[PDB]
Order: C-alpha cells, then structure tokens, then sequence
C-alpha cells in the first residue's frame, strides 16, 4: 500500500487501470488514496559453471 | 387535501432534440486515461 | 387566474445501450461514443479508440 | 512505422486478452475461484473449479500457439535481416532489387 | 572527401551513444 | 458441450489455417525474390533460376 499522488472524486471507492485490475483503493478511515502492487514477481534462477 | 382545476386553453407539448446529454458515471470506481465500455441504461445521443 | 414564472423541463427515456466512455488524468468523463447510432461511432467504439 | 508497430501492438493486445480471459465465467457461476470456495463447499464446487481450469488452460494454449506463430514469423524476418546485414551492408550485393 | 556522416555517426554532445536519426527513430515508435 | 466442441473445431481450424498462412507467406517471399532477381534482371546465383 504505497502513498499515491492522484486524488479520487468524492464518490468512488475502488480504482482500476488500463489492464482492468484493481490497483487503487481508498481507505475509509481519513480519505487517503493507496495504491495496490503485488509483492511476488517472477521466479528463481540458478547459475552453474 | 386538494382542489380541482378549471378547463382552459393550454399549449400542446413540443418535441426537441438532445445534444450529447444524459451521461453519468455507471459505477463507483476510478478510471484514468482508459477507454472502457459498459452496458447500462443511458440516454441516446441525438434522440 | 394564476402565474408560474418561466420554466422548462425535459423528460427523456433511457434505453439499454453500450457506451464508450473517455477518462482523463483527473478521472472524469470527457466524451462518450455510441455503438448503435452511427456507423462511424460503431467503428470508433469497436476499435476502443 | 508499421513493421515496428504491429509487432508491439499485437503483443500488447494479446497480453490484454490474456488478462480479459480471467474475467469470463466459462459457463460457471463466478469468475474468481475464491468466491466459489467461500460460498460453496469444495466437494460440490469441484466441477466449477475444473471447468474454470480447463477454460483457462484453453485460453493459455491458444495464447501459446499464437506466440509460437509470431515467433516463427519474427525468426523468418530476423533471418532475412541477417542475410541483408551480411550482403547489403557487409559488402556489395549483385542481387538487383534486393538492397 | 565531402560526405557528411554526422547524421549517422554518434555525436558526443549527448550522453547517449545514439545518432540523431536513431534518436528520432526511438522517439517515433512507442 | 456443443459449445466447447464447436470452439475446439474452430480453434484447430484457425491453427491449421495460420500454419498454411505461414507456409504461403514463405512461398510468396520466395516467389517475390525470384521475380525481383531472375525476372527483373539477370541473377548470378547458380541453380536458383
Ligand atoms: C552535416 O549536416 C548537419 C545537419 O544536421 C550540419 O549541421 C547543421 O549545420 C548548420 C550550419 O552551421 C547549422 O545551422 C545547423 O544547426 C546544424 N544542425 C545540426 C543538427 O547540427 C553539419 O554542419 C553538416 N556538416 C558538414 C561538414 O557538412
Ligand atoms: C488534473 O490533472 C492536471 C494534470 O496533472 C493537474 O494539473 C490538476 O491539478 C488536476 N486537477 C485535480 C482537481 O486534481
């Protein structure tokens, strides 16, 4: 949950993107916009001589 | 309570044309720099 | 005998139809494109551009 | 440029279509697998999950086949570009209407 | 001998090692 | 079940047609090069024309 720099209109709760994924949510505590980013990216790889 | 009216000379209703009117937000999510299409009850353009 | 000032209201009926909505960087709707009104509008909304 | 733009636009729309595949039910009663598990017990929800799996597998195999076709076309174009590099650039080619 | 090659050769004025034509080429396509 | 059968038939047909398209494209490139070399001039390539 990163601190975003884009402000939401005062009637929305969620937020989507070009790829249509909910990557922006509004916290109902004190009306701040928080981004959503997955924490698991890619896989592992091993280098062997 | 209510009262009744008396007959008089009125005007017939008129018909006009809309010009890009009748558009609202179809949902309560945020969209930025996208072109998203939804199926919802809207008002036709030039209807 | 009465008066009512000057007023005019329009009543329109909505129909189930697909609309292409344009969103800006602020997050508001700027233009709308139909699919069952004009062939040019249908071409615009099928290409999603 | 069309030759440099189609190879990116087709890939972008294929990735976007892959994303769109998970928004479809494939004939089930929900799209996300978590909703069915939360609302229905797993012993009776097995057929719904299985049809979701086979629909996603069909979509992914279609994407893989399309990507293999695009890879074959790009490999042919790259071989043509390598031959052009070897002949037209790295020397003078006697083949008329080729460089 | 009179052949101006500055358009295709890289220029040291910019930190990138690109020629101006390939600068325009990268900026042309998204 | 009829739906999934018809989709399977259309997918295998589309795959087959796209493979034939790749083969036809290769033959078309070969024919275009053969025209541009053997027809629009004289080709030095031995046993090509
Ligand atoms: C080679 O061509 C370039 C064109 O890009 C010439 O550079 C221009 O030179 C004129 C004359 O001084 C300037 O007014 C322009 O601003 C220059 N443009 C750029 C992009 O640098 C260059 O002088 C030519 N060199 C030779 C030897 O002919
Ligand atoms: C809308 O976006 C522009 C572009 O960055 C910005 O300057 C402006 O402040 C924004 N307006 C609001 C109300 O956020």
């Amino acid at each position: 949950l990163t601190e975003s720099n884009k402000k939401f209109l005062p009637f929305q709760q969620f937020g989507r993107d070009i790829a249509d994924t909910t990557d922006a949510v509004r916290d109902p505590q004190t009306l701040e916009i928080l981004d959503i980013t997955p924490c698991s990216f890619g896989g592992v790889s091993v280098i062997t001589p | 309570q209510c009262v009744n009216l008396t007959t008089r000379t009125q005007l017939p209703p008129a018909y006009t044309n809309s010009f890009t009117r009748g558009v609202y937000y179809p949902d309560k999510v945020f969209r930025s720099s996208v072109l998203h299409s939804t199926q919802d009850l809207f008002l036709p353009f030039f209807s | 005998g009465w008066t009512a000032g000057a007023a005019a209201y329009y009543v329109g009926y909505l129909q189930p139809r697909t609309f292409l909505l344009k969103y800006n960087e602020n997050g508001t709707i700027t233009d709308a494109v139909d699919c069952a009104l004009d062939p040019l509008s249908e071409t615009k909304c099928t290409l999603k551009s | 440029l069309g030759k440099l733009q189609d190879v990116v636009n087709q890939n972008a729309q294929a990735l976007n279509t892959l994303v769109k595949q998970l928004s479809s039910n494939f004939g089930a009663i929900s799209s996300v697998l978590n909703d069915i598990l939360s609302r229905l017990d797993p012993p009776e929800a097995e057929v719904q999950i299985d049809r979701l799996i086979t629909g996603r597998l069909q979509s992914l195999q279609t994407y893989v086949t399309q990507q293999l076709i695009r890879a074959a076309e790009i490999r042919a174009s790259a071989n043509l570009a390598a031959t052009k590099m070897s002949e037209c650039v790295l020397g003078q080619s006697k083949r008329v209407d080729f460089c | 001998g009179g052949f101006n090659f500055s358009q295709i050769l890289p220029d040291p004025s910019k930190p990138s090692k690109r020629s101006p034509i390939e600068d325009l080429l990268f900026n042309k396509v998204t």
